[PDB]
């Protein structure tokens, strides 16, 4: 069959938020602290701080986002922010280069360049192969930002007081997007098991880097080169 | 808490 | 007559420790975030965050200054870190352009950038003038050095618990100074007493900044411009 | 308190 206008609303109203949070220019990234070849630290926290704030602007258009409580708010982007990071950083990857390229060799990151940044080949190897299966799969801007907005408005975060609502928003979610797919979609009917699969990863992805991010916030002079806003949400503060 | 995150949700 | 041994021995380590501390190349400042013409509250908010850790570097060579309790430290740096700020940067302020010259044109720091940092005249003004009246003092090397620590070493700081050993060794940097003066420094006859009061304007700035700093870290989409070293030097953490 | 000072001031 077909969509509903309700669904069609959704995806319009979830693209144009992505469009209007993320700058394929790149040229905000001049205006980070440069990068250096822990070296690299610097410009890489600003470069998460400042997708910090796209991802909270990008949450700000999900339609029923908003009208959840703050505190609710707050759990889903706290525990959801590096998981959408690392989703939305897929746009700038590229499979020739296996790295992402943002601006001229400046900006951009290879493996080597998030090492020096306090991070070990145990969160790199399997983001790196993440974003290599993510982008082979060569979701349509429809079903990128659908699954972002899934990821986010999962109800089995940590903190979530309104569960039932979460869900059920993420629910209409996944049906419109199991919908576009199967409609829209040529051959995509493994599709959206296979994206549903990379949301698992993403889990796996959070929690080596919650390991990691922790050992480097808890070294004073690594974490007095982050920002308020990464420090703000990335840390256990509660 | 979470000062920051407060204000970037309002408006 | 002459300056004894011990004395001398103390104007050598205050001067090793700023040239240890002070990089006439600036050649650091390409690390912060750009300025841009609060467009310059990034920028400034690097500036002062590594002044910071060079004012503490700095402080580390006082003889005497790590023998205090580190509390007597905390609080002698959290109330003195700003005087000795504006205290330095006289040595890149420059009276034919009114402004701080530190790099080429990016690094050059007139009123109205610093205007763009969240600061009025209230504050600016007085500190220009302040740079200007200290700049026509035309301090030897030795003087400048020996006020930074005096003014650091200050027991009239809120916080201090050891009173009596702050006090005294402020005043045996001060007994050295006023003595390299009059032996040292041709017509220096009332240049001490203008450097004393020197200090006493640099409390005025203090309280001045003091409060404009409180007003824009109070709002959230500023101070999170801010370092992590900046927020928790000039926050009344306690 | 004073995580990042500390710190600075040890060494
Ligand atoms: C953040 C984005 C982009 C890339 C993101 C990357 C690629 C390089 C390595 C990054 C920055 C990861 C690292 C683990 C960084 C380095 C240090 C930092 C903290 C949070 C301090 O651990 O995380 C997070 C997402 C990873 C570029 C572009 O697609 C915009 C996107 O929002
Ligand atoms: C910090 C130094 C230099 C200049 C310092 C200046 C000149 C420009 C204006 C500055 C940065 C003042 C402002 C009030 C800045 C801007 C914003 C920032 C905070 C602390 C956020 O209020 O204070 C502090 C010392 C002022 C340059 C050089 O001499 C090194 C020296 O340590």
């Amino acid at each position: 069959h077909m969509l509903s206008d309700e669904q069609m609303q959704i995806i319009n109203s979830l693209v144009e938020a992505h469009h209007k949070t993320y700058d394929d220019s790149y040229s905000d990234f001049v205006r980070f602290r440069p990068p250096v070849r822990l070296s690299m630290l610097p410009h890489l926290a600003d470069l998460v701080s400042y997708s910090i704030q796209k991802v909270i602007g990008f949450a700000k258009m999900i339609p029923g986002f908003r009208d959840l409580t703050a505190e609710d708010q707050i759990a889903l982007l706290k525990s959801s922010a590096i998981e959408i990071i690392m989703l939305r950083s897929n746009q700038s990857f590229s499979l020739e280069d296996m790295s992402w390229s943002c601006g001229g060799p400046d900006f951009k990151y290879c493996i080597n360049d998030v090492t020096k940044a306090g991070h070990t080949l145990e969160l790199l190897e399997p983001l790196v192969k993440f974003q290599v299966g993510l982008k082979k799969l060569k979701l349509h801007e429809e079903e990128h930002v659908l699954l972002m907005a899934i990821c986010l408005l999962s109800p089995d975060r940590p903190g979530v007081q309104d569960h039932v609502r979460i869900e059920a928003l993420q629910d209409r979610l996944c049906d419109v997007l199991q919908a576009y797919i199967r409609i829209q979609h040529p051959g995509g009917r493994l599709l959206y098991a296979k994206m549903i699969q990379k949301l698992a990863d993403l889990r796996s992805l959070n929690e080596e880097h919650s390991k990691q991010y922790r050992s480097l916030s808890f070294q004073p002079e690594h974490s007095m080169q982050l920002t308020p806003l990464v420090l703000e949400v990335f840390g256990s503060e509660v | 808490r979470h000062k920051i995150l407060h204000r970037l949700l309002q408006e």
